[PDB]
């Protein structure tokens, strides 16, 4: 599973 | 350029009419072309070149990773060359995309940002678009895994001295910074820690902000802690 | 073309590959290239280019409509030419694709096919082209809706001579022959009437069919009934 | 609302 990054 | 004859401002009104149409490659066209008209963005402008470019490279990183995949289970199974050049096609052309930005950030962005809004950001995007190139390098790596680094240190450094601990810029730089440190940097110590103590000063600093501002910042800060409930 | 050089064998491998990473403009060249070679595609091949080029004119076609609802606003608010513009360059870009797709199947995919099943594929496909053509066609418009609908007629005669009323390229042929009625032509009563001797007749049918080919005929038939439901 | 055409 990914880490979250900033969204827009 | 493609874009040298077109005004800035129809520019920027055709980036905004591809991003309600989710023509995303347009859009990044579009903005490249407002920048390389030569003046300074605005607060607005910004964020259009950031969400064009994001999602750009956001969908080349997803197939990326569908063919790495692919990739790598076939070297565990029976064996062609097909696999390995279809994914080096689809990695050239998001090396491509992370050049192009960068070049835009060095030519002139970068240098032209004064205020702490503005250079934060730019150099926030430096430290994205060198977390991508890293994502995808092979030796090299580690003088791309450095400007990374190096571009979020000096955003980070700034960010502190010039903005409050609620600030959405501050945030996202520090939550794509802890994420640097987890996913590329091999230290996901330095991750938590980082992700903990900006969500604990931005949570002693909600009480400061407008309902609206609140929401902002609280939004953001769900992501931190999305983080930490995933990596502890 | 810029595929020349590639295997057949390695185009369709990479075809599926960008299948599995939803990069439908590269499936639609590797599929183009294939075609080019000059052989005759197989079932599984002809399903592979109609997949990838519905997609890459599918995202067009949102894009177009997207743009052509803000054109119509402004037309009611305050005033220039941009919206205009983008629209038209959109629509240049999916009338390129239409065009291409149409002359694939004009040299020499269509005259050299003669199975029912691969004719049928090619002509229903033509209609479904010169569809999209006519969606967005401004008199001019007449003589692309008499191609659409020639090209579906001549499928709808041989599927009816040729296939079991279940076929799932029969079915699909019918239910898009039924949306140029409705949406194309203005006559939805042939619409409503075709969609419902189209269920009917396969319904019958059913009793014939495995579980596999029951569950295939039956999710087609649901879509009849579906736009039977919205027209009525 | 649109009519449903054909999946793939
Ligand atoms: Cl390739
Ligand atoms: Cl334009
Ligand atoms: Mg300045
Ligand atoms: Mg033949």
């Amino acid at each position: 599973v990914r880490s979250l990054s900033e969204r827009l | 350029g493609a874009m040298g004859s077109m005004e800035r401002a129809s520019l920027i009104q055709k980036a905004k009419l591809a991003e309600q149409a989710e023509r995303y490659e347009d859009m990044a066209a579009f903005m490249k072309g407002a920048v390389e008209k030569g003046e300074e963005l605005s607060c607005e402008e910004r964020n259009l070149l950031s969400v064009a470019y994001k999602n750009v490279v956001g969908g080349q990183r997803a197939a990326w990773r569908v063919l790495s995949s692919i990739e790598q289970k076939s070297n565990e199974s029976e064996e062609g060359p097909e696999v390995r050049e279809y994914r080096e096609k689809v990695e050239t052309e998001l090396q491509g995309v992370c050049d192009t930005v960068l070049g835009l950030l060095d030519s002139h962005l970068i240098k032209e940002a004064g205020d702490a809004e503005s250079r934060v950001f730019y150099l926030k995007m430096k430290g994205d678009y060198y977390r991508y190139l890293a994502e995808v390098a092979t030796g090299d790596k580690k003088r791309i895994i450095d400007s990374a680094r190096s571009a979020y240190q000096e955003a980070m450094d700034i960010s502190k001295k010039e903005m409050p601990p609620t600030n959405p810029i501050r945030l996202g730089l520090a939550l794509n910074f802890s994420v640097f440190h987890y996913e590329i940097a091999n230290s996901p110590e330095e991750a938590i820690s980082l992700a903990k103590t900006t969500f604990d000063e931005a949570m002693a600093d909600l009480h400061t902000l407008s309902e609206d501002s609140y929401k902002d910042s609280t939004l953001i800060m769900q992501l931190l802690r999305d983080n930490l409930t995933l990596w502890t």
